DNA sequence: TCAATATCCACCTGCAGATACTACCAAAAGTGTATTTGGAAACTGCTCCATCAAAAGGCATGTTCAGCTGGATTCCAGCTGAACATGCCTTTTGATGGAGCAGTTTCCAAATACACTTTTGGTAGTATCTGCAGGTGGATATTGA
DNA sequence: TCAATATCCACCTGCAGATACTACCAAAAGTGTATTTGGAAACTGCTCCATCAAAAGGCATGTTCAGCTGGAATCCAGCTGAACATGCCTTTTGATGGAGCAGTTTCCAAATACACTTTTGGTAGTATCTGCAGGTGGATATTGA
């Protein structure tokens, strides 16, 4: 009944740090900080739609709203990153 | 038979971010290659954290992560402690810090 | 009393993890008093939210979406 | 010595600091006064919650507020300094 | 093609000061506030209504909304004038 | 016939329910949602011309500027603490001197 | 010139006045235009992103509005 | 007299900076987002820019002042400038 | 400079709580497939409103001075911290019931669709009329004495 | 206190830029009537966890003294504001584009529904192992000498 992102977050753990393991209460704040971004940058999405009288949230709102939300050399990153996902997620 | 984090490449889950971006009214329809970015974004921060968070255990000798280390981390960072400035993390304390 | 039961010793700990040397005697009530209104704010806020939905009981989500509001994040509880 | 010793031990630290029982009765006399009158219940998560989020309020109060003692030449901790810091703050 | 609140303004003004006008750099102001004031309630109905397992906002919604945004005393007026509100609305 | 009409209000009932289904708050709306916004927004609308006018008065005016809705939100306590994190364009500063 | 020492003393000076200032040090002119500098920088990165992604070569004042309600700033005259 | 200008000042409501000048900065501030191109700007959207900025300016001037008279001085200076934009976040 | 006392720092031992692992399962959630539909891209085109130059006069620039303030020094009395001996209040533990949470009915309220009437936004062409600028007359505080 | 000079208020006149008032219109939108559907309220029951008690001892409280610091008074030199003469940059105006915004088409990507795997969350039960506390044991600065 209960829904949480622990899974992700320790194979991601195991991908970075492989010696290393976590605790409960810090899996509580990395949860916490998931639903977090999510919902700014849904929020960010959802009004650069309605401004420009869209009914679709696409691609191209996610990478403004990360332009938008994040700071420097993160978001450059993070664009690198979602745009390598889609396009061999479209290849296949 | 085959999902849709792997043909993206990805740990993290697409289709729970796009039922979750249809069930949050966000708007009336949703693309299929919003959430394969989104999760990108998820997984790239999550990484980031947690490398700097491991380091800083190692640094005090520790095997294990505990929001101690988190908040090292977040702290320790230009841009992380201005993207989490308004945030308090439970159980981390403060950095060392006199006159 | 009940506001006296923020001791002396423990705003005198909380002064030092922030870095105080020294500590004039007039703080101990200055500090009781900002606190008393910090929690004022937070609480109503969660009651709030505890009474739209039809219960008795204050959650610790009531309480995080009333920092939330007040602009004050929280990790850890949910 | 003494001040410097207690400095370094806290801050490199975790734990709460405000002792548990007067936090609750506190909060809870602070919650009867709203509800029209009736006693809620609390889980304890959620006192934590608030005691942690109370000691954070506090501990980044004190430290932005003894910056205007060493701005005004200062050792000692004052009130006007506390003051002026929630008034710069904005709240 | 263009919408607004100027007419309901002046109706207010010429409610409360029957002798006075209203300059048009102000009735922006005006427009604007009315923009944000709708915004912020209907942001947080739209929450109490999400963290509640709710498909519907209602009155309730609203009122709470109110509690929560406004301060003090002007709460207190604003929801004894909402009541009435659909207090009267209904019994026609 | 009119929903504005039958609550008692000048404000538009029909607009602002437009407004939320528009908005994706929710899946659906109920009927009085938006009368009770409505008329809060009406509350708050005369409760700041009203100030607003006063100061017109005391300034020996017949009509309304931003200066005058500057001075009528930040003399009341509460309507700047709703509106602290606002900027009013051509309302300038309250006039404010201290003694060292 | 440098564009911004067309924000001269005089300018800052009136500013300062009416924030009720009665004097002024001579190093405050060049930590003011600083200030304003990040400002600005901070609002126009964000007003220029909103516009882009409409497919615009033109700035508008909603635009502006939009960035400076993200950075915490409440704009009501424009519209 | 510095109180005259002052109680002046605080009376009027329009604009302290100059309009040319603060267009220039805020177009060479553009120009290094856009990749080279020249933008067009609306009237209307300069003059917002410009309110919000002189007020943002003269708050904290207000602020610093605050913070002179705690340390005994009639003299503004950078040292209380810096410290409110701490303290403010 | 000397140094015992804290004090620091390291190192080793034991164990208790908390982590990680395996097996079961089952359900609910995601994937694949086929159909239909509607939003948005692509291409035209037209009118608005943005940009580029020019002419001049008003605000800014530069120099000197003198009066005011910032900053360092000295002195003295108030007030904070540290130490020590009491004891009172917090912490931990355990039986108990009240309230949250899940499941079932149903019924009242919201969405969908079509017709019809009302309202609001924009333009043309007015006509006031309120507020600002300049002009003049009467009256006081502060500059210096 | 004298007093002229700005300066302060007040009154007046003039005018022009902006607000109210009509017409009108017609497009968009809101209202009324039926019909169908499903979301949420109302009722019952259950078990989990939150209130409420009673012992033990560890942290808080009170008194006193010594020394550190805040605050007031001098004094000196640096530096900011005020005033005046001058000239350069901003403001205003008129002329073209070029880019935004509205319109039409169509096609590609999204919703919808159904059948089938799969993955994740929870529960026993296992065990194991990391780190915290304790104590030994080596070795450094420190404020009183």
């Amino acid at each position: 009944r209960k829904e949480s992102y622990s899974v992700y977050v320790y194979k991601v753990l195991k991908q970075v740090h492989p010696d290393t393991g976590i605790s409960s209460k810090a899996m509580g704040i990395m949860n916490s900080f998931v639903n977090d971004i999510f919902e700014r940058i849904a929020g960010e999405a959802s009004r650069l739609a309605h401004y420009n009288k869209r009914s679709t949230i696409t691609s191209r709102e996610i990478q403004t709203a990360v332009r938008l939300l994040l700071p420097g050399e993160l978001a450059k990153h993070a664009v690198s990153e979602g745009t390598k996902a889609v396009t061999k997620y479209t290849s296949s | 038979a085959k999902s849709r984090s792997s043909r993206a490449g990805l740990q993290f889950p697409v289709g729970r971010v796009h039922r979750l971006l249809r069930k949050g009214n966000y708007a009336e329809r949703v693309g299929a290659g919003a959430p394969v970015y989104l999760a990108a974004v998820l997984e790239y921060l999550t990484a980031e954290i947690l490398e700097l968070a491991g380091n800083a255990a190692r640094d005090n000798k520790k095997t294990r992560i505990i929001p101690r280390h988190l908040q090292l981390a977040i702290r320790n960072d230009e841009e992380l402690n201005k993207l989490l400035g308004r945030v308090t993390i439970a159980q981390g304390g403060v950095l060392p810090n006199i006159q | 009393d009940n506001i006296q039961g923020i001791t002396k010793p423990a705003i005198r700990r909380l002064a030092r993890r922030g870095g105080v040397k020294r500590i004039s005697g007039l703080i101990y009530e200055e500090t009781r008093g900002v606190l008393k209104v910090f929690l004022e704010n937070v609480i109503r806020d969660a009651v709030t939210y505890t009474e739209h939905a039809k219960r008795k009981t204050v959650t610790a989500m009531d309480v995080v979406y009333a920092l939330k509001r007040q602009g004050r994040t929280l990790y850890g509880f949910g | 010595q003494g001040w410097l010793k207690e400095i370094r031990k806290l801050q490199k630290s975790t734990h709460l600091l405000i002792r548990k029982l007067p936090f609750s009765r506190l909060a809870r006399e602070i919650c009867v006064k709203f509800t029209r009158g009736v006693d809620f219940n609390w889980q304890a998560q959620a006192l934590l919650a608030l005691q942690e989020a109370a000691e954070a309020f506090l501990v980044h109060l004190f430290e932005d507020a003894y910056l205007l003692t060493l701005h005004a030449g200062r050792v000692t901790l004052f009130p006007k300094d506390v003051q002026l810091a929630r008034r710069i703050r904005g709240l």
